[PDB]
């Protein structure tokens, strides 16, 4: 249920003081500095017991866009690119990979499947960086 | 190297093309001249439509230019602090400076 | 039998209210915004006993391209990408791979091998939808 | 900068080629002229042969415009209501919106 | 021996009533509506027996292209690209994979390796089919 | 939007470069000039050579048409029939048809 | 060695009446419309006993251009791309598997790796064949 | 469709850029000129180099043509027997022809 | 902890005497002529007990740019790119992969996975050398 | 060749486009002219942003130059050494050199 | 140690009587008609034992370009590419793959991984060799 | 074909575009005028930088050329032998020759 889980998403990443956009081709805005966007992505899969069940491979990706002050929160050097991301995924990872059940039951596991910390020239310098989290779902 | 002095002077006209600008460094007395250009740049994202960001650079005479032409120096187009981020020679004597936001 | 599944899939797909064009390649409108359209793709093969049979593997892709309201029937936010296409996905999912028996018989397996949600910029926003669903048919 | 007043005047010329529009959000009152461009977009499908979807834009004269140059903003054209979805610039003040149909 | 299996494929599908045509680049033409070619293909391959013998494993392709009423020969809906490309390319297969000794032993195996319809937007609509058949041959 | 009538008028002159049509669908009742233009196209197989194919397509004013631009229209060139499989603008109000034959 | 089976294979494939020119860049010629090329590629590697010895897999690539009634030695329709490549190459094929020793001993197996047809539309039709031999030679 | 007659005739011209050729099919009687254009053309080989082949083509005025426009048809240019292996569309009424030297 | 593996290689890559600078895209100068940059790129992972613990792959880049006389510190011919991109790579291999605890205890293995020096035609000749380290770190 | 001494000579021409420069290696006595030209060039990093690099050149009169056109050679273009690292013909009798700067 | 490797690769390729010049970007010279450049690669690795120890698998490439008598050195028909590239590449594997020790020991394995013979249309023709040998060396 | 004798002799004209050359071969005697055109040809290599090769060719106009446009001919320019490496048609009777340093 991409949904739900993507609503559990939208609950557990809404929190960082900014606004998240998932799937808006149309748009692309420099005025939104600081940026967060989760997609629930594609999910493969398999047979479940005798009689009937399937479950699925799927893959999360969260992605965050950043300038200035935002990279800044307390500690110094966060312009360097793989602090400053690396301050804002752990914590994500954190949210997204939380105690809490219900975040954790439809998701089964949460094991982070890949990191990156990439980088874009602009006036303000952006940068994206990617958490991947594999979530295996029952299908409904 | 003919053009020098007239060549600058020329484009540099105010109120022509010109936007004189000041180094804020103090290296830099006496406002300068410089061609500001600034456009749309689109950055893309590997899974996201992209941004839309913005890059201006100054395009200046660099032999008319005393001081140094150098990259870390601080100067100041309109009243907005620029960082000189980069600068490269497109051999006429004539650079092009890339100015970050800041 | 190709045009066995893809007529159950044609009796199966049909009932969204909107026109389901296959294959057709000088059509592109966007008059029709809900749009569906199902492929039964390729089947690769292996043989079945000793004196005769074969069996093949096959996938069927299911696609969807969708504005507006028909995101919006009924819970909030659906012209987010991930909601709307989910929530037409997952009925559309049910269908397919519904019950009844015919249906599943010639399918054997209806396991959905992939999903995805995808963004082009129109005007009317336009998102795209697929459905892979991998079908084993034994070959007649 | 020197184009100011007089070109945006030009160009905007109503029943040349500028298509008055008024910017349905209260921050604009007395009707403002700009370039309307609408033309066929071919976007792709992965699997589809893909859909002709139709895409128009505004041609501006941006310092001309007093208000905002905000993306949010409400406008219609021709009594189409139309967001203003995005703007950027072409370093001319002279800005190009993309305005959502709804 | 492509030769022979290629002169079984010549006679096995020469029965459509149009000419078939392998590997002739000059021509392209749309005159002939229904089209039909073979192709041996490639030949990779591994030793037999220890004193001598060799075998090969081999792909032949068979490609169908076609317009208006070819497409409908008896049952409604053939325009629809899967449906069409499904009538004919049942038939084909039979016609290569049939029961006749002579067809069946130079290829051993005669399983369908793959299946496609695809679609060229010509004022007549003009569709391609594609029917691998992998025949296992031992080298003469 | 000067143009107008003058401007569909002029090139589809009879004669020049304007083939009158007819549209098979009665909701227009008087002969219709327009520009016809077909070539050959180019349409790959994927192990073939290929297949040389051709098309048509209209061109016309549509701003001059008085009758809906509308796909499933049927129409007919020279006394050969077609439906109207396409149209997209290209923003003049001078729109581009693609006429399927059958 | 590759002189050495290279000219094994020059020896082999000199027999059809026409020049064999390998890796000439500034020759493309036309006027030798029957073509023969033989190229001894690349040597893997692995160890051979204990105290010294080295074994390579190696491939050898044979390639045939063709027009007209090089084709036409003998059977009808040999224009056809496929049966004309196939009648030269078979005999091909023959030559350089053949059973004399010396050709077969410094080349171990000699497996057919791959066969191919294809097609380059000149006035006078040129179509290209290739037919990869593996052999496994023991490094001198 | 101005042209047909004159536009033909002007460019067939013979010794200006005209080769007459005739069609050795009896379908035709009294030589035709037309346009023949030869180049070099470079076709690969997967592993080889290449080998540099000729094609040639006869640019004709379809219109003016009687008869019939069409494959298999046989047709001899100075004296050079070609079969008219393709035939395609240029849109002008003005076909290209390929022609198979045999 | 990327921020505090990456702060170790900042120690670690601090010494030789020139500053290096992590994902700076607007930078791109050659006044800096000995270019030093450490990315800790990118995390896979997996489960850790019964109860509770993740595990990561994941890799280490560090790139090293340079000209003239850096190369030139003591031996000769170290203008050679290979000599000179070894003699900076091997001692920065030992700076990464050195004996302190705390370096090697969130690393884990510090294996080199990688090495590479490459050439790009500046006045002064810049070459670029990769040293990938491959390091496994629990999740904290 | 028509060219010769006249076409080497004008351009050259001192302070106009040809900055003088002397062949340090002793095979050339006399001051040559030349045409120095040199730009940004901007270098790849596999996986850094890159770097701006600059690469100078002299573009001079081949034919005209006596001595050897040959690399390894030593020139000093404005009293900095440069080694002439590379030649290449652009087939007028015109080559031009790359100068490695040290 | 590329250097010590390199350094051995240096005396061992010295011998032809031309200069080697590795990495030299501006350099792209053709007076030096025959031409060698040896380059050490990649270096990717494993732990060895228990407290310490650890092994690289890596690749040398040994390329070489020429013209004219270079090839014809003894027999005929070296200007066949073939022949002249393995006439020279043989002797270049007995040269670093030869019996001494040393040259043996920091190499362990010297395998030849690859084989390569090129063709690029110059008036004089030149010829691309590539004899890549696979090196396992101990890191130091 | 209007151009035959006039276009050949323009062009060769001696001392103005045209380096007379002379076919060793025995086949031509009395010196033939053609165009050199020689320029520098980066051939690459897989791992390395590559190399600056050079290719020079001859552009004759066939027509006027008696005897045979043959490859593996002797021929010699500026006293340096060249075999006739290729031949390949532009198809104005003009073909270009590339002609084997050796």
């Amino acid at each position: 249920m991409s949904e739900a889980i993507i609503a559990a998403a939208r609950g557990r990443l809404i929190s960082p003081p900014f606004s998240d956009a998932t799937g808006d081709v149309y748009r692309t805005p420099e005025a939104a500095l600081p940026a967060i966007i989760v997609e629930l992505d594609y999910t493969d899969a398999e047979r479940i017991s005798m009689g009937g069940g399937f479950i699925a491979s799927a893959e999360l990706r969260v992605e965050i866009l950043a300038k200035r002050d935002d990279w800044s929160l307390l500690t110094p050097t966060p312009a360097n690119t793989a602090e400053g991301m690396a301050r804002l995924a752990a914590l994500v990872r954190t949210a997204i990979l939380a105690p809490p059940s219900d975040l954790s039951g439809l998701a089964w596991s949460i094991a982070p499947a890949g990191y990156e910390f990439e980088t874009e020239r602009g006036e303000t310098p952006l940068a994206r960086a990617t958490q991947s989290f594999a979530l295996q779902i029952l299908q409904p | 190297m003919i053009e020098s002095l007239a060549d600058w002077s020329i484009f540099t006209d105010p109120d022509v093309f010109g936007e004189p600008v000041t180094w804020t460094t103090p290296p830099l007395p006496d406002p300068v001249p410089a061609i500001f250009t600034d456009a749309s740049e689109d950055r893309p994202a590997t899974l996201g439509p992209g941004v839309l960001t913005i890059a201006p650079t100054l395009t200046l005479g660099a032999a008319q230019l005393p001081f140094s032409p150098a990259r870390n120096h601080r100067c100041t187009v309109r009243g907005i602090t620029y960082r000189v981020a980069e600068v490269q020679p497109d051999g006429s004597g004539g650079l092009r400076l890339l100015l970050e936001r800041v």
